[PDB]
């Protein structure tokens, strides 16, 4: 002999929910802009020899 | 006595005790069951342990 049950209505689930997500691109290196350090370095040197 | 005959088989001590008093069937806390009711009249179902 059993207990007798009856099932009853579901209870509500925790719902789920998705996310589209777009990443943010890479930094970009930068070129390599050059001085003229040679022309300085003769600059001091003559502005010291006068 | 089929416990008896089943704790022989077992290779166990038949259930024995000394002194004034009778055998019956008890709850976890040692409160025994009604003699004269049926089962289905107390709160026993499939499963219990006595």
């Amino acid at each position: 002999m059993k207990r007798g049950f009856a099932r009853p209505t579901p209870e509500k689930p925790p719902v789920i929910k998705p996310e589209n997500i777009v990443l943010s691109t890479p930094l970009s290196i930068p070129p390599p802009e050059g001085k003229p350090w040679w022309l300085i370095v003769v600059g001091v040197v003559v502005v010291g020899l006068l | 006595k089929v416990v008896n005959s089943r704790l022989r088989e077992l290779g166990e001590a038949p259930l024995e005790a000394t002194g004034r008093g009778r055998w019956a069937l008890c709850l976890v806390d040692g409160a025994p069951l009604r003699a004269t009711q049926s089962l289905t009249e107390q709160d026993v179902y499939d499963g219990d342990r006595l």
